[PDB]
C-alpha cells in the first residue's frame, strides 16, 4: 500500500489527502521474488 | 497571546523559524497551517 520513501523520516504511511496538498505520488511499492 | 503556526489535525498552537525542522509536538504530519492576523479585517454588509 501507500508509502513516501523520504530522507530524514522512515518510510510514512501515505494518504490520498496529503500527497495532494505536499504534491507527490499516491503509489506503493513493488517486490519480486527473483533467483539466483 | 501570540501563536505562529498550526497543524491539520491536532490543532495545536506551534511557533519555530528556519532549521528547527518543519514537524509538530507529536504527530509526525508535516503540514502546518500560518494562523490568522492581529490586525483586524473590516467588512461590508452587502
Ligand atoms: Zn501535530
Amino acid at each position: 500500500k501507500p508509502m513516501v520513501n523520504e530522507s530524514d523520516g522512515v518510510t510514512h504511511a501515505l494518504y490520498p489527502q496529503e500527497a495532494r496538498l505536499r504534491n507527490l505520488t499516491y503509489s506503493s511499492g513493488l517486490f519480486v521474488d527473483v533467483k539466483k | 497571546a501570540t501563536l505562529k503556526y498550526i497543524c491539520a489535525e491536532c490543532s495545536s498552537k506551534l511557533s519555530l523559524s528556519r532549521t528547527d525542522a518543519v514537524r509538530c509536538k507529536d504527530c509526525g504530519h508535516r503540514i502546518l497551517l500560518k494562523a490568522r492576523t492581529k490586525r483586524l479585517v473590516q467588512f461590508e454588509a452587502r
